[PDB]
């Protein structure tokens, strides 16, 4: 199992600095050129760029819109990749994947992490409200939410029952509004199963480590 | 400089039906010291990180289905879908690694169905939003075909425009359906100076628009 993790996104001030990290394991490291990649929401997937292998001497190479401006190292010991990014803006706003690159024959980016989101705002880190969106009417299935409101900066993450409902779900994408995000998700269980059976929304505002279930009752 | 440019920026297709897409590059990106062409597909489902699908323009990555061809060579490559598949809905790159690497702007995959009508679910505030001041009121537009919608929000029997905030989701990669969410956000003091709220959706799949209401009460 080859496993790529960044970590070390969230909020940043422009004109600020931020360092981000990528866990490897489950290969051989060090014979491996890593790549990193952004990509604005919504937007396509830049080229940073990368660092050799050992038989390469861990060089570094630059994309021209970031080098001189940001910094990649690894650590060969620990198997770990990083990204050093400083005087960001705006246009820097993105979701960041380390991506495993050149082993000295293939050309390919075999494997990528699961990213890592960046926002440079001088907005402020704000938890959301949680609230539940409860129903009635009827139909031979219902259909419940989660409405959650007033955070910042994204992501946030929505579950229902602890990932136990997997189908049915509609987590919707967020709006912004006056520096805030707000966004819904939804599910449709059979009738017979609610309320007889509890369901309940789990959210998730790691900017604000905010953890927030949320039963939905009958009205 | 080596500049990736994709064509198209989008399409639909039907599944079952087949898909090309191009992608071209500024220089050859053919090694002579190699032949091979520097020139990968990745393939990225909504809400997922970039797959591997080619790489040196048309060898297939392992578990990735003889659906897709990647063909070209040069400055002028294609990913070919023979048989489109309602999971394959995403953003497909091309990126050259000859010298550095360097990504396309992208081909939206986008899937087409017969069309489908909305289940409505409305929604009043909760006690708990209340009583901090605020009232959300969201409507539900779920699974319809095709993605062109329209919600009216009615108070008391009329039309209202003011905070009213909708988001569409991406295609479902199951049935490749779209969903909605109507957001009105009113103050508590507004909300409870009427006493009926209504969410209409009208599409192309009835000349009779779907209501649903509730009262405050
Ligand atoms: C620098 C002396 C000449 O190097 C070559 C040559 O370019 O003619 C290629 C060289 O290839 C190998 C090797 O040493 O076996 C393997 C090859 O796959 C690459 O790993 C190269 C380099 O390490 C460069 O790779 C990169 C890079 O680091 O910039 C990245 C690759 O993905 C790709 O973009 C290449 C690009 O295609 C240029 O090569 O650049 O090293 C080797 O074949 C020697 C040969 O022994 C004669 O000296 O020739
Ligand atoms: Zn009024």
């Amino acid at each position: 199992e080859v496993k790529l993790v960044e970590s070390g996104g969230g909020l940043v001030q422009p004109g600020g600095s931020l360092r981000l990290a990528c866990a490897t394991s489950g290969f051989t490291f060090t014979d491996y050129y890593m790549s990193w990649v952004r990509q604005p929401p919504g937007k396509a997937l830049e080229w940073l760029g990368f660092i050799r292998n050992k038989a390469k001497g861990y060089t570094t190479e630059y994309s021209a819109s970031v080098k001189g401006r940001f910094t990649i190292s690894r650590d060969n010991s620990q198997s770990s990749l990083y990204l050093q990014m400083n005087t960001l803006r705006a246009e820097d706003s993105a979701t960041y994947y380390c991506a495993r690159d050149h082993d000295g024959y293939y050309e390919r980016f075999a494997y990528w992490g699961q990213g890592t989101l960046v926002t440079v705002s001088a907005a402020a880190t704000t938890p959301p409200s949680v609230y539940p969106l409860a129903p009635g009417a009827t139909n031979s299935m219902v259909t419940l939410g989660c409405l959650v409101k007033g955070y910042f900066p994204e992501p946030v993450t929505v579950t229902w029952n602890s990932g136990s409902l997997s189908t049915g779900v509609h987590t919707f994408p967020a709006v912004l509004s006056s520096d805030l995000y707000t966004l819904t998700s939804s599910v449709t269980v059979p009738s017979k199963t609610w309320p007889s059976e509890t369901v309940t929304c789990n959210v998730a505002h790691p900017a604000s480590s905010t953890k927030v279930d949320k039963k939905i009752v009958p009205r | 400089d080596i500049v990736m440019t994709q064509s198209p920026s989008s399409l639909a297709v039907s599944a079952g039906e087949k898909v090309t897409m191009n992608c071209k590059s500024s220089q050859s990106l053919l090694n002579s010291r190699t032949r091979k062409n520097y020139l990968a597909w990745y393939q990225q489902k909504p809400g997922q990180s970039p797959k591997l699908l080619i790489y040196w323009a048309s060898t297939r990555e392992s578990g990735v289905p003889d659906r897709f061809t990647g063909s070209g060579s040069g400055t002028d490559f294609a990913l070919t879908i023979s048989s489109v598949q309602a999971e394959d809905l995403a953003v497909y790159y091309c990126k050259q690694s000859y010298n550095l690497r360097t990504f396309g702007g992208g081909t939206k995959l986008e899937i087409k169905r017969a069309d489908a009508a909305p289940t409505v679910s409305i929604f009043p505030p909760s006690s708990e939003q209340l009583t901090s001041g605020g009232a959300s009121v969201v409507c539900f537009l779920n699974n319809f075909y095709p993605k062109d919608i329209n919600v009216k929000w009615k108070i008391d029997g009329s039309e209202r425009a003011n905070g009213v905030l909708n988001s569409w989701t991406d295609q479902d990669s199951k049935d490749s359906t779209y969903s909605m969410t109507s957001t009105l956000t009113l103050t508590k003091d507004e909300y409870e100076r009427h006493n009926s709220y209504t969410c209409e959706a009208s599409h192309k799949t009835s000349t009779s628009p779907i209501v649903k209401s509730f009262n405050r009460n």
